[PDB]
């Protein structure tokens, strides 16, 4: 269960890859949905939080990848450093991330293309095939998304690889379109749309069941802002492609963190500008459900601009889509090659020299998830999986920073006030126990801060007592971790505040996970149950380290 | 002799926002005034969202899709969505739902503080800017957990309609925050109603406890 394993692109190239993968559905489709449903103009703030969390995780990766000479996905680093069960959990979460990202981006791109051509494909889908399960499954099955995923899986199986030149060209086109969107919003949009009142709570169309909120900058409150931030964390995903690709890098461990941070900041700037433009050109409750940005452009009289956006989106959604489809089999293959998953997934075809079985299985799963579930459901599922993976990696960094270099009874004095200058096995055990306790207490705090939010506002004694005790004990345990000595082993890059910053990252990630709806949590629980079943039924016994 | 008596409830600016009338002898008719908490807020403090609305104006805000009139272009579903994130005010139907919830919750409610007619000691509480009470213990009526009461207070204020009754009226987009104001024995003895008297009603919430100033006065004409 704890078995550990024995282990050019420029910085601008890494930044381009990260921007290409990260930018996409999050801004071109989900921005309007979050602006209309979860947060209003305050969506601009919703990205900011989602950005900072995305930064907090990213920094950890820089250290997490700095500890392993061989560059690769977080599964590689976990299986090198922490053990086998944690590595399997991380790899399973990454597999969910990639599969559901493929599904969601395929949905968004299929919907965009269908709307561009007058929504004929969606009309046919409604006419000939209805799931009839509005609560759980999608009202409209996206057959075109299935076709797209089938085509791209066929391309991948036959040996098609990442064309960096095409990625750069599409990223440049998308960034130009985003800059045009920002400029058009600041030219046509007005601050009055951020100051709406009941006098303006009337979309001149014939729509009904419109949520007008309170109006103003934050119509749905800071709770809505936090929900929007949890949703928008989806937009910042995909920066992991830099490490995942595995192609030789001029300065891997130094360019990778810099590239990740630069891509995250650039994506945050783009998202902030585009969301501000969208909410300034058109009222948040007036935003078109199918096409928010083209709808806003039409509202301002720049109808033809829908074509320009229709280009940029169809570019970004392409680069984003492949960004999820290319890594998707690789991790499985790795998990198949390490014996954690079924060995038939590790089989490589002689003709193609690629993991054909793994690619086909992952593509079929992604196509099914796209066929059955709505865009928002897939987005939230991927968000919860990615947040869990990020929290796991942050905890990995926090624990490993204090562990002694690898090949119960305790005393209060040694725990509170150790005097050894370098970590011992006792210090490592204390830090592991402290990390577990801190994770449990952070989960408790987030549960009380969300489920008992009204109770905390109501001031009920039990809720306030639990909150205060949990926060104080979290601070105490973080201090205990502070007192322990850090490993003197030199690292190319380090988290600046490794005893606080990873804890804050874990807290933020878990809090954002709590913001997600019950359906997302149920789906994630079922996925984790399947993963644990596979691990404990097949992973342990067939592990190559056995 | 018998006069056409009329009891008027005025906003903070002393403009008549509600009124009842009847033919009675002077000082013999003491009806249960039932002004809407929102009517008192017409042209009131900016918090209630009616600072520019004139007295007797129609209730603002789009109709709820769940209202008796059914769905319509621009109808709002906020009246069915959770009210936890809404501010208690009177600018929209769902805001009026939130105001009713705040005014009916046991842990919350409203407290009314006497104004000019209050004694010298109560004068220490504060001026109209504080809604006649800047310190606790200056409320003589209103619905709150400690249930304030004063023998010398002229009126007693409570919620006229329950939450279940008020929800449907809110969904109809009508005024749905009626306040039952009953003259006390001390108030009945008082004959200065013609000049009029003023109170300050403040919501009991987590925050500034937003409030407004209202007044009650009597007019009479030849029958
Ligand atoms: C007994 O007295 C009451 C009230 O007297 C009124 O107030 C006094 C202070 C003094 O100014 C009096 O001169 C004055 O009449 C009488 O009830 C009022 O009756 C008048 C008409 O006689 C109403 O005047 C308005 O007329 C508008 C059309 O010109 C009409 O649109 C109004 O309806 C709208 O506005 C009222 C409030 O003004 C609102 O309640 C309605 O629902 C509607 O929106 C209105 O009819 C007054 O409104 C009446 N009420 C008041 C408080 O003034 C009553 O007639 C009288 N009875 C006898 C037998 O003498
Ligand atoms: C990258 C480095 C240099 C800075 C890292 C800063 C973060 C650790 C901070 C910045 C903003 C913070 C967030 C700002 C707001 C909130 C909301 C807060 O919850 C509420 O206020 C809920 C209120 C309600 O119930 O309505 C919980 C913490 C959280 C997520 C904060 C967590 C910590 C964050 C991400
Ligand atoms: C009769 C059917 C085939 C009509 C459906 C339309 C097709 C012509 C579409 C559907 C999927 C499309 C593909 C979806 C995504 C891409 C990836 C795109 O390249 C990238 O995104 C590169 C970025 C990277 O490698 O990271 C190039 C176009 C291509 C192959 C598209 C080409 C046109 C395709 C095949
Ligand atoms: C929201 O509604 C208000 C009032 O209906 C608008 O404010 C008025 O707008 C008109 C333009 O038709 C001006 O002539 C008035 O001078 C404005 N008055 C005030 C007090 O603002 C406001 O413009 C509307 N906002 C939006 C974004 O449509
Ligand atoms: C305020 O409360 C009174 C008291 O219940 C309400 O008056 C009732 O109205 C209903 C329907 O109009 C009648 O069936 C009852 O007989 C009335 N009761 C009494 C004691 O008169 C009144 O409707 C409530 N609302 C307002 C605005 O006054
Ligand atoms: N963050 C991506 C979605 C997940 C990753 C896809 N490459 C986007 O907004 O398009």
């Amino acid at each position: 269960m704890l078995r550990r394993k024995v282990v050019c692109l420029n910085t601008y190239d890494l930044v381009a890859l990260g921007v290409g993968s990260t930018l996409g559905a999050g801004v071109y489709v989900l921005a309007g949905a979050v602006a209309r449903e979860n947060a209003g103009p305050a969506i601009v703030i919703s990205f900011l939080i989602a950005a900072l969390a995305s930064v907090l995780a990213g920094l950890c990766y820089g250290e997490f990848g700095a500890r392993v000479p061989k560059t690769g996905s977080a599964y590689l680093y976990s299986y090198v450093t922490v053990g086998e069960l944690w590595a399997f959990i991380t790899g399973w979460n990454l597999i969910l991330s990639y599969i559901i990202g493929t599904s969601s981006v395929a949905r968004a791109w299929s919907a965009t293309f269908d709307e561009l051509i007058g929504k004929p494909i969606g009309e046919f889908s409604r006419q000939h095939m209805a799931l009839n399960a509005p609560g759980v499954l999608a009202q409209t099955p996206d057959i075109f998304a299935v076709i797209i995923i089938i085509i791209l899986t066929g391309l991948l199986t036959l040996g098609v690889k990442e064309s960096a030149m095409v990625n750069k060209i599409f990223t440049c086109i998308n960034v130009l379109v985003l800059c045009f969107i920002v400029v058009s919003g600041f030219v046509k949009g007005s601050i009055k749309n951020w100051q709406l009142t009941e006098k303006n709570f009337s979309c001149n169309n014939n729509d009904t069941n419109v949520k007008y909120g309170e109006g103003g900058f934050m119509p749905f409150g800071f709770s809505g802002v936090l929900s929007g931030a949890a949703t928008c964390f989806y937009a910042f995903v995909g920066f992991d492609c830099i490490a995942t690709t595995g192609e030789e890098v001029k300065n891997p461990q130094k360019a990778i963190p810099v590239g990740i941070v630069a891509s995250l900041l650039i994506c945050f700037i783009a998202y902030f500008g585009v969301s501000a433009a969208l909410t300034l050109m058109m009222p948040y409750f007036c935003l078109d459900i199918d096409s928010p940005l083209p709808g806003a452009f039409k509202h301002q009289g720049w109808e033809e601009a829908k074509y320009a956006v229709a280009i940029g989106s169809l570019c970004a959604l392409s680069t984003s889509l492949l960004g999820s489809m290319f890594p998707m089999p690789r991790v499985i293959y790795a998990m198949a090659e390490d014996g954690l998953l079924f060995k038939f997934l590790a089989k490589i075809n002689n003709r193609t020299k690629t993991p054909v079985i793994a690619t086909v299985t992952s593509g079929a799963i992604a196509a099914v998830m796209a066929f059955l579930f709505e865009l928002k459901d897939l987005v939230d599922l991927m968000s919860i999986g990615t947040l869990l993976a990020y929290s796991l990696v942050a905890a990995c960094v926090l624990v490993l920073r204090y562990q002694p270099e690898q090949p119960e009874k305790f005393s209060l004095k040694s725990i509170l006030s150790p005097k050894n200058v370098e970590p011992s096995k006792f210090s490592g055990l204390i830090v592991n126990i402290s990390a577990g306790l801190l994770a449990a207490l952070i989960i408790t705090v987030c549960i009380v801060a969300v489920l008992g939010r009204e109770a905390l506002a109501e001031g009920t004694l039990w809720a306030v007592f639990v909150m205060t005790g949990s926060v104080l004990l979290c601070m105490l345990v973080t201090g205990i971790i502070w007192r322990q000595p850090e490993s003197k082993t030199k690292l190319s890059f380090k988290v600046p505040f490794v005893p606080v910053l990873p804890v804050l990252s874990i807290f933020v990630n878990i809090y954002l996970m709590m913001q997600l709806d019950q359906g997302t949590w149920v789906r994630f629980a079922v996925w984790m149950l399947i993963g644990f079943t596979i691990y404990f039924g097949y992973g342990i016994w067939h592990s190559e380290e056995a | 002799q018998v006069y056409n008596i009329t009891w008027e409830v005025t906003n903070g600016d002393r403009e008549t926002v509600w009124a009842i009338s009847g033919n009675h002898p002077l000082w013999t008719w003491w009806p249960v005034l039932t002004p809407d908490l929102c009517m008192l807020a017409l042209s009131g403090p900016p918090h209630w969202g009616l600072e520019y609305q004139a007295p007797y104006s129609s209730p603002p805000g789009p109709p709820c899709c769940s209202g008796s009139s059914g769905s319509s272009a621009g109808c709002s579903r906020d009246c069915d969505e959770p009210l936890t994130s809404l501010t208690p005010r009177c600018n929209t139907a769902w805001n009026r739902l939130k105001l009713d919830q705040v005014t009916h919750k046991s842990s919350e409610g409203f407290y009314v503080c006497p104004g000019s007619h209050r004694p010298r000691e109560a004068k220490s509480c504060g001026g109209p800017d504080s809604f006649y009470c800047a310190s606790w213990g200056c409320e003589t009526t209103g619905r709150v957990y400690w249930k304030p009461s004063s023998s010398w207070d002229y009126i007693t204020v409570d919620n006229n309609l329950t939450t279940s009754q008020a929800v449907q009226v809110c969904k109809d987009n009508k005024w749905c925050n009626p306040l039952a104001i009953q003259f006390t024995n001390a108030g009945k003895q008082v004959t200065s109603w013609t000049t009029g008297h003023y109170w300050g009603l403040r919501l009991y919430v987590s925050g500034r406890d937003p409030g407004l100033t209202f007044g009650i006065r009597l007019r009479y004409q030849n029958l």
